[PDB]
RNA sequence: AGCGCCGUGGCGCAGUGGAAGCGCGCAGGGCUCAUAACCCUGAUGUCCUCGGAUCGAAACCGAGCGGCGCUACCA
């Protein structure tokens, strides 16, 4: 499990072994774009940010805790 | 024919909760039929609509379909329903849903009958709505009541007994608890064996070693505690005299 | 039945499971849903078929193209054993219950497997000196790479205590060159001496709580329990007590009779020991519930094992650490270190209060039984888990 | 191997007991000079199959079906 998939942007999957408020403080500033918590019941936690970016998702997963890059499969969209 | 109005009187009360459906708008708000009371239209006012300003209309209203509202002022000399939609209260929404359903029930069980023998469902609602509604609460509990030990259907007489038969065809809850066995006892089983063929003879059943559930199918929602708690009491004093001790939280 | 207990030893992710289905044919569970691919904590059991044909799997043979089918010879178990640094405890258990031993050594990984040969060096601690070194791969070598892995495993295992250990080719997958597994544990290994005249006692080694659910209550089976018998036979209708106990920090005797006993297949009245048998009885399944009656040694009523708390013990320590690819040198007991002490079959880390070159006194926190000597294993914390350094007997 | 959930429109829910259910979606159109936003209409199906009661059923139940949580491998 522990699946991650992003979707034109919301990131359906998230870990939760780091908390979520610093998660948005990084993403926001190395993005530059609007970002969500958006709790949807018993979804894949939504973060949501703007633009199409996701060569720059890659960073900052990468930069964050991400350390596998194997069952990252994004959808173009 | 679905008709005749669930409760006593075709015409609504003041300031009561209903739920309606919707079926047109002219150019105002909509004048529409209403499936709490009887089927005569309520109209609504868009002044009073949506609680958010209006800018969109054909999502808040979903014509067709079931929604809560309460009537201001009744018509009841040729028959107008002013009926209002924002005015109602977070906790009474609640309210106006239980009772739609319930009167969805009623009109339900009260439609099999008309409909097997072709007789008027006016008169045959009419005959059985004066022990069904008033007596003190909805008819659901009194039916229920009446499965298990018939006493409502006989207050007053109906055009036959088919048509009822008919009813209690159609119309033919669990508790759970859990017990831990914390024995340290040599010889444990045999004390359960015998407690729970002693319960038995409602339903008592197997999880793990020391958890063992039971989920009566109790009839009365309280005498299933009782008889829950009677269990558990017969399980703590067949099991602490033999050498072991078990546990119920 | 079982005659003779046998077992196997390898390093993590080498196969020995798959290698006992090969030769056995029971499947290893490895359940609880998280042992299926890592490692085990149970123990696994199979039991294999000898039925020799003198002109095999089956009692009737047809494979070797001659019509003539096997007669009995033996039927023998096999306890796998999980070989990983995690689990020592029920290691020592199982080598201190298994009499035959088939250790694994891998080819194309370090010829030096230190799980392999920190197994081989608990088997030689505890009087088990008829392995069989087996190549666990075979298809994965070339021929001079199997050469050159052959004089290493000739070099490395020259001087140990076990000198005489056979060597034999077999894989996981291929099932063949199994007969000669089969001929030479009826050759090498001969069956200990175990008859009437001992008197019977009995060693627990895991726990089977029996207790079907979504059945009726009103007919459940007891509690049933895996044991191996050092000494004399179990009959039906014998009442048996658990000696090390129930906790009321004190323990006190389990008392309990005999209410089936499965060998092998079925539920037999006698047992010749040497087999792991499965011994049902009127005790609650609870106490059969977690790892519970995992090394606890039983007795047959008319015999009175003696509880101990404070234990004299003679041990020995071996010159290097074992299980370790870096290595230290072996260091000599200090007072006040909680060192695990596993009495045969028994998991306890007792504390040492009396220091000596080759004799020490040692307390354990759970008491436990003693009857003639029933050897032991030391093991120290040094690498974040439990590593062994020596071997123990109980002397008073 | 048991009991409790899921039972698809590409999707999560939604009522389950009047028969095609919401939003997310995607296509087109509207808005504006243009875009985003906003405003409309759409094509998606065996809410897995078997029956029963049922004028009426995907629903209410029941006797099998594909996956999930525990018991914990329950000799
Ligand atoms: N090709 C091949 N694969 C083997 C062989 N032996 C084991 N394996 C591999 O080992 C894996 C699991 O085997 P298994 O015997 O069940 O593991 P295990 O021996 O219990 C691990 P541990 O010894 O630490 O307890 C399989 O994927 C299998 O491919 C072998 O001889 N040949
Ligand atoms: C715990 S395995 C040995 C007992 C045998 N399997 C019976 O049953
Ligand atoms: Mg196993
Ligand atoms: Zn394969």
């Amino acid at each position: 499990s522990n699946y991650i998939h992003i979707r034109i942007t919301t990131v359906q999957g998230v870990p939760e072994e780091y908390d979520l408020k610093r998660i948005l403080k990084v993403l926001k500033k190395d993005f530059a774009c609007n970002g969500n918590i958006v709790k949807d019941p018993e979804m894949g936690e939504i973060i949501q940010l703007q633009g199409d970016q996701r060569a720059k998702v890659c960073e900052f997963m990468i930069s964050q805790l991400g350390l596998q890059k194997k069952n990252i499969k994004i959808h173009g969209f | 024919t679905s008709h005749c109005r669930f409760y006593e009187n075709k015409y609504p009360e003041i300031d009561d909760i209903v739920m309606v459906n919707v079926q047109q708008i002219a150019e105002m708000g909509a004048y529409v039929k209403l499936l709490e009371y009887d089927n005569i239209e309520g109209m609504i006012l868009l002044s009073e609509l949506s609680r958010r300003r209006i800018r969109s209309i054909q999502k808040l209203i979903r014509v067709g379909k079931n929604d809560v509202a309460v009537v201001l002022r009744v018509d009841k000399e040729k028959g107008y329903i002013d009926l209002s939609k924002r005015r109602v209260s977070s906790e009474d929404i609640i309210k106006c849903e239980e009772k739609y359903q319930k009167s969805k029930t009623v009109h339900s069980i009260l439609r099999y009958c008309a409909e097997k023998f072709q007789i008027p469902l006016e008169e045959l609602y009419k005959t059985i709505a004066w022990p069904l509604s008033r007596k003190f609460g909805h008819a659901y509990e009194a039916f229920k009541l009446s499965i298990i030990d018939e006493t409502v259907w006989e207050g007053i007489e109906p055009p036959s007994k088919d048509v009822l038969d008919e009813l209690k065809n159609y119309i033919s809850v669990k508790i759970r608890a859990d017990v831990e066995v914390s024995c340290f006892s040599y010889e444990g089983i045999d004390a359960i064996k015998d407690a729970l063929k002693s319960a038995e003879d409602v339903k008592v059943k197997l999880v793990a070693a020391p958890l063992y559930v039971l989920t009566t199918q109790a009839l009365d929602k309280q005498k299933g505690i009782e008889q829950l708690e009677s269990a558990i009491e017969k399980i703590t004093e067949v099991i602490t005299k033999y050498g072991g001790v078990c546990n119920i939280t | 039945q079982a005659t003779i207990n046998i077992g196997t030893i390898g390093h993590v992710a080498h196969g020995k499971s798959t290698v006992v289905r090969a030769i056995s044919g029971v499947q290893t569970v490895r359940f609880k849903d998280e042992l299926e691919r890592n490692i085990t904590i149970k123990l696994g059991y199979a039991n294999a078929k000898i039925y020799k044909c003198q002109e095999e799997i089956s009692p009737k043979c047809q494979r070797p193209g001659c019509p003539g089918r096997y007669k009995l010879v033996r039927h023998v178990s096999f306890v796998d054993c999980p070989g990983h640094d995690i689990l020592m405890s029920t290691m020592l258990s199982g080598a201190a219950v298994m009499d035959a031993a088939l250790l694994l050594i891998a080819g194309n990984e370090s010829c030096p497997q230190p799980q392999t040969s920190e197994h081989l060096a608990a088997i030689e601690i505890m009087k088990l000196k008829h392995v069989i070194i087996l190549q666990n791969k075979v298809d994965l070598m070339r021929e001079e790479s199997a050469l050159e892995h052959q004089k290493s495993i000739l070099k490395f295992i020259r001087g140990t205590i076990a000198d005489g250990a056979p060597i034999v080719p077999i894989s996981a997958q291929l099932k063949y060159n199994i007969d000669a597994v089969n001929e030479f544990i009826v050759k090498t290994i001969p069956v200990p001496p175990r008859d009437f005249m001992i008197s019977p006692r009995l060693i627990v080694i895991r726990s089977f709580d029996v207790n079907k659910p979504g059945a009726e209550i009103e007919d459940l089976k007891g509690g049933v329990a895996g044991g191996s018998i050092l000494n004399g036979v179990f009959k039906l209708g014998d009442e048996i007590e658990i000696r090390p106990g129930i906790v009321t920090i004190q323990c006190k005797p389990i008392f309990s009779n005999i209410v089936s006993l499965f060998a092998e297949q079925n539920d037999l009245k006698f047992a010749v020991p040497g087999g792991l048998i499965g011994v049902g009885t009127k005790v609650d399944p609870t106490l059969c519930r977690a790892d519970r009656l995992v090394g606890q040694v039983v007795g047959a009523k008319g015999h009175l094992p003696n509880i101990y708390t404070d234990i004299e013990i003679n041990y020995f320590l071996l010159r290097r650490l074992l299980g370790v690819k870096k290595q230290a040198k072996v260091r000599k007991l200090e007072p006040n270190e909680v060192l695990m002490v596993n009495i045969g079959s028994t998991a306890t880390g007792a504390r040492v209060v009396a220091v000596k070159a080759d004799m020490a006194r040692l307390q354990l926190t759970s008491p436990a039984c003693t009857e003639i000597n029933e050897k032991i294993a030391l093991s120290r914390r040094i690498e974040k888990h439990w590593r062994l350094i020596g071997w123990a007997t109980i002397k008073k």
